[PDB]
């Protein structure tokens, strides 16, 4: 239930934070999908986090490790 | 107001130090963030409900800086030290004044875990497998380091107890340096050359501490002067191998893989963990990355002409090595891929009503969850399975 | 000093051209040297200061910065565009692909000199610089 | 992109133009748009002009306010003294009716009325606010780390004091400006009596230069003892004092510090990659070259 | 296995990685990225190299010698390599070559690193020769990073 922050100023729209998030990958890549909500979607060229109320993230670091030009900061402390 | 109950929480390097000042008495709950594994056996056990669990996967992978695996509300903590006794991999310590001091054990008010480690030194053979497989840096092979990777601990030939005899023909020692221009045992000394005799004359000195049955120098002798022999006296066992007991986590990897069955480890927890592979969303090897006992694996994809219509699993576990910690469950971002349930903790020390409560807390089944409540954002909440 | 050099891409550069080849965004994105920190110290180049990149087939005054994409000691880099092609040598080796990456160049710290805009560069190379 | 009228008083445009240039560039890089104010003048400088006549102080500050009122925009400032004049006259004339009346019948001779419809902000206040560009956005925009530099902050007096008249919180040991310097990557250091006046306020800079310089020298001694490599500031008065006054201290006394004095907007430009020539660091009395060697 | 030889998808083709090469979870690659080995070769430490798992920081212009080293390794007597080739060290060469040999289905992408340096087309054709040689024991497919 952590909080992710995306630096819009250096986001290129690469979409490798959307493809690599394992909560996004739940809908289409799971047998009998449990939850179909998504943290990121690239609207107007930058990654927007729809997870406003910080309910779905799991601090996995797959998205921080994925962005090619580090731009996603993961906060492990309560918002 | 009043100031002197000074509550502080400082991140001194890699140790998160949580403190309570007084004039002369302090209280230091120190968490070593390099050893924490993200299990919650410190949050389930906290009598005072202060320890919460944070971004386990990110912290255990190094992608998080402003947090540890666990957050302790040092205003609520009571410095009992139950967390320090009940943490399987000792990554939490209590220091009262300046020394690691556990009053509850000093008064025998709490049982401790019976990891029960031991290495029968009359059976271990100084092998290197147990140090190699042990996931946690906790097996110590006290063994002089022979020619492998270093200068000889004693010598290649003294790693075994052998019996060798070397003899020469002073009648045929031309005193060329070949005998010791090869072995490090043969040292030929040419005593100074004087026209008195007008000849070369010295001595060939052979030391046991460097020989072998190599016998190369027999025929490296231009004149046939040399002889040798060999055999072992029983057993060698140079050094000792034993287990650090405050670091071992009952994985059974070294016991399962020891060549001579000389290691006696018993798992602290008992139960069962199941993986519903069909619910893993693929590229999320967080569970693999955070498992302390490396029980989890990504099942290797088969080659072609061998798949046989069965495609592959996405994740699985080795129940032989799983220690029922819970880091996998705390880290998985999935919904219910993992099912964890512990049935019996193994202890020494008698019992307590508090310990029965803690057993009841540790033994409730749990599984992952997506979309937990926002009011507790910044921590983890699992699913209670009926 | 010989300081081998390459000319490559960047997202800010692509973004800039699609804003427009005559835009302040394009100017800012392309007028850039991305060299090594060790080379900058050894040459004597203050970070974020104009510098004279002069190869055998031209010359250009370009801002000198340090790039995240770590160039090893002895490499330069201009984001491709007007400024880089002011200095790219035209040798093709009978293939039609000019030496767009890997031509020697000398670098001279020359602050207090302005940068030339894209229009000024091209229209003055041709002889059309009305403004 | 939030839009503000950019007041731009006397010292930044006419002595330290790099400050205003970096202000516009860095504010545009973060989500802020700084629009020129049409025919703005000296905010009647609160010391040297308020000491003479409070009524003409009110009238001139109100004229500056009604320019941006006609523009229908919120003022943005980069000077603590200009903040005092503009913001405080705005606040006083939003609540005091007889003073509104007096200023309005003075301004009616130039076809111009004050109604009190806009708000006044300091640029650092905007950089700190979370609705507008926040500390995290500043960290995002920073592209040159400026690491390994000890930097001493001078808050000034007219931004934060009196706390019964402002809304910035504690005046005894604020840390907000230290967070903006920490965002840039430079480590802000703490020195003795960090909240002391620089000595240039109230017209003392002009009336008694030796007195003002002694007040400044107390600060410079503390800052050198701490070990600063530059002094950030949010006021062109204080920058002028700390910059000229180092030279006047070197000549009137025998004290040498050679500590560069930079506006926070100039440091923000340096962090975001602007060139020293584009910041006009050659227009300062005290050479910035050692600091540039350290941070570049 | 995925090789980006002389290319920089992060800045040239931004959604190449998230659409075609690395991160998508395919049919036979259901595990996604975590079973893909990504090797990036170029003198810079580009953003593609940040995302990658290996990196062969090669001297600019020596890719022909690098390819020849790889192909001698593949043809089998790779012991005749010098101590280092093109700035790359022989053990790392052997590491990447072993990964390439064991690849179930590989793919090589190339760009300006090969088409704009010394030996414009000979770099590309030694790359294609390497691919044709690898298809002896594995399946490998060169592919050009076309721009517009
Ligand atoms: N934003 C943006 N995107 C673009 C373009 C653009 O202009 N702007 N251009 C488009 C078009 S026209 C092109 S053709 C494509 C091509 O773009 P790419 O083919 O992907 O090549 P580059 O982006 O130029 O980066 C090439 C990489 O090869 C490295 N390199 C340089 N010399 C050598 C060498 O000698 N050996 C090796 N191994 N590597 C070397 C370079 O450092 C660089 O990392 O991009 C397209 N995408
Ligand atoms: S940390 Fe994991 S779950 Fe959270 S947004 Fe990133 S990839 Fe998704
Ligand atoms: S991976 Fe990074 S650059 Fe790409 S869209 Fe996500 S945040 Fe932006
Ligand atoms: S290892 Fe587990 S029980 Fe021990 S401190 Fe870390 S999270 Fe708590
Ligand atoms: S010392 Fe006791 S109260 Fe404090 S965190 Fe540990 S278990 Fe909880
Ligand atoms: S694995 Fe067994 S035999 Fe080998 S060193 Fe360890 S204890 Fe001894
Ligand atoms: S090599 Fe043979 S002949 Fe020479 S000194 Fe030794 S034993 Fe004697
Ligand atoms: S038998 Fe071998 S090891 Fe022994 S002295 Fe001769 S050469 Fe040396
Ligand atoms: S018993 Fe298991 S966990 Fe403990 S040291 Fe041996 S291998 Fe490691
Ligand atoms: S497999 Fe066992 S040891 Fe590994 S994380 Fe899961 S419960 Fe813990
Ligand atoms: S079990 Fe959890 S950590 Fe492992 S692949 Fe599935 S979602 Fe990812």
């Amino acid at each position: 239930a952590f909080a992710v922050h995306v630096n819009m100023e250096r986001c290129t729209g690469c979409n490798n934070c959307v493809v690599a998030c394992p909560v996004n990958a739940l809908e289409l890549n799971t047998v009998n999908p449990s939850s179909t909500d998504k943290i990121y979607k690239v609207i107007n060229g930058d990654a927007v986090i729809l997870d406003v109320k910080h309910e779905l993230c799991a601090g996995c670091g797959i998205c921080v490790d994925a962005c090619p030009y580090d731009v996603i900061q993961l906060s492990g402390q309560p918002p | 107001s009043t100031l002197f109950p000074k509550y502080s929480k400082t991140t001194d390097g890699s140790k998160v130090i949580m403190e309570q000042r007084l004039l002369q008495q302090v209280n230091n709950l120190i968490l070593d963030n390099d050893i924490c594994t993200g299990c919650g056996i410190c949050s389930e056990v906290c009598p005072e409900e202060a320890i919460s669990v944070g971004a386990v996967g990110g912290v255990r992978r190094g992608l998080v800086d402003d947090a540890a695996s666990i957050h302790v509300d040092e205003t609520k903590c009571s410095y009992c030290g139950v967390c320090v006794i009940m943490c399987p991999f000792s990554a939490l310590a209590l220091k009262v004044d300046g020394e690691e001091r556990l009053p509850i054990l000093e008064k025998e008010g709490f049982p401790t875990y019976d990891k029960g480690t031991a290495i029968d030194q009359d059976k271990c053979v100084r092998c290197n497998i147990c140090d190699d497989v042990c996931p946690r840096d906790a097996i110590d092979r006290d063994v002089p380091l022979f020619e492998g990777e270093d200068k000889e601990g004693l010598a290649k030939g003294q790693a075994v107890e052998l019996k060798i005899e070397f003899k020469v023909d002073d009648e045929k020692c031309t005193k060329c340096g070949i005998c010791g221009n090869l072995c490090e045992a043969i040292n030929v000394l040419h005593k100074p050359f004087s026209p008195e005799i007008g000849k070369v004359e010295g001595e060939v000195i052979w030391d046991e501490a460097y020989c072998d049955g190599c016998n190369v120098c027999a025929e490296a002798c231009p004149s046939e002067a040399i002889k040798v022999t060999r055999t072992v006296v029983g057993q060698k066992k140079l050094g000792n191998v034993n287990i650090i007991d405050e670091d071992c986590c009952t994985c059974r990897w070294c016991a399962i893989n020891c060549p001579t069955e000389a290691i006696t480890v018993n798992k602290i927890f008992e139960g069962e963990i199941t993986f519903h592979a069909e619910k893993c969303p693929g590229g999320c090897s967080t569970c693999v990355d955070v498992c302390p006992a490396n029980a989890i694996y990504l099942p290797t994809p088969k080659p072609a002409k061998d798949m046989k219509g069965q495609i592959e699993a996405k994740i699985a576990v080795n129940k032989d090595f799983c220690i029922l910690c819970g880091a996998c469950v705390n880290a998985c971002p999935g919904e219910d891929i993992i099912y964890l349930r512990r049935d019996s903790v193994k202890i020494k020390g008698k019992e307590t009503d508090l310990f029965k409560k803690i057993k009841e807390k540790l033994f409730t089944p749990r599984t992952s969850k997506v979309k937990e409540q926002p009011s507790l954002a910044g921590s983890v909440e699992l699913k209670a399975v009926s | 000093k010989t300081l081998n050099m390459i000319t490559q891409r960047a997202v800010e550069e692509g973004i800039a051209m699609e804003i427009g080849k005559t835009s302040r965004q394009y100017f800012d994105a392309c007028s850039i040297i991305e060299m090594n920190e060790q080379d900058m110290k050894e040459l004597g180049i203050m970070k974020n200061t104009n510098v004279r990149v002069k190869s055998e087939s031209g010359e250009v005054v370009v801002k000198a910065v340090v790039g995240r994409q770590t160039c090893y000691p002895g490499l330069c880099h201009i984001r491709q565009g007007v400024w880089a092609n002011q200095v790219v040598p035209p040798r093709t080796q009978s293939t039609g692909a000019p030496q767009y990456s890997g031509f020697p160049v000398t670098v001279e710290p020359v602050p207090n000199e302005r940068l030339k805009t894209a229009l000024e560069l091209v229209q003055g190379a041709v002889g059309m610089w009305k403004g | 992109m939030h839009e503000y009228a950019f007041f731009l008083g006397c010292i930044a445009p006419n002595r330290y133009p790099g400050c205003e240039a970096s202000a516009i560039k860095t504010s545009e890089k973060v989500g802020i748009k700084l629009l020129p104010l049409k025919g703005a003048s000296c905010c009647p400088a609160p010391g040297a002009f308020g000491s003479i006549d409070l009524n003409v102080w009110y009238a001139m500050a109100a004229r500056n306010l009604v320019l941006a009122e006609e523009m229908k925009k919120d003022i943005a400032l980069i000077c603590n003294g200009c903040y005092k004049s503009i913001w405080e006259v705005n606040h006083i004339l939003k609540h005091n009716d007889e003073l509104r009346d007096n200023v309005n019948e003075v301004l009616a001779e130039i076809d111009m009325q004050f109604k009190g419809t806009i708000d006044v902000w300091h640029l650092a206040e905007l950089y700190y606010d979370d609705k507008v560009c926040g500390v995290q956005k500043i960290k995002d925009s920073v592209t040159t780390p400026l690491s390994g530099a000890k930097v001493a902050a001078h808050y000034g007096c007219h931004l934060m004091k009196p706390k019964k008249e402002r809304h910035f919180g504690d005046t005894e040991n604020p840390m907000w400006f230290e967070e903006l310097i920490g965002a840039l990557g430079a480590e802000p250091i703490q020195y003795r009596n960090k909240m002391q006046c620089c000595g240039a306020g109230g017209g003392v800079r002009g009336y008694d230069i030796v007195h003002a310089l002694d007040i400044t020298n107390e600060k410079l001694i503390n800052i050198q003892e701490a070990g600063a490599d530059a002094i950030t500031e949010l006021c062109p008065f204080c920058q002028l004092q700390f910059d000229r006054g180092q030279i006047e201290i070197k000549e009137k006394f025998g004290d040498v510090y050679n500590i560069p004095v930079l506006h926070y907007n100039e440091l923000l430009g340096l962090a975001q990659g602007m060139s020293p020539q584009d910041l006009a660091l050659d227009l300062h009395a005290i050479d910035c070259t050692p600091f540039l060697q350290k941070v570049l | 296995v995925i090789v980006y030889w002389g290319s920089n998808p992060a800045h040239a083709h931004p959604r190449h990685m998230s659409r075609y090469s690395i991160f998508p979870r395919g049919f036979f690659t259901g595990k996604g990225q975590k079973k893909r080995t990504v090797i990036v070769i170029d003198p810079r430490f580009t953003d593609t190299a940040n995302v990658a798992d290996y990196h062969l920081q090669v001297k600019q212009g020596h890719d022909y010698e690098l390819f020849n080293a790889f192909r001698m390794v593949i043809h089998g007597h790779g012991k005749d390599l010098p101590d280092e080739v093109a700035g790359i060290k022989k053990e790392t060469i052997l590491e990447v070559a072993e990964i390439m040999k064991n690849a179930r289905f590989g793919t090589t992408f190339f760009g300006m690193g090969l088409t704009h340096t010394d030996g414009r087309n000979h770099n590309i054709d030694i790359a294609i020769s390497l691919t044709r040689d690898l298809n002896k024991i594995s399946k490998w497919t060169i592919m050009a990073m076309r721009g517009h």
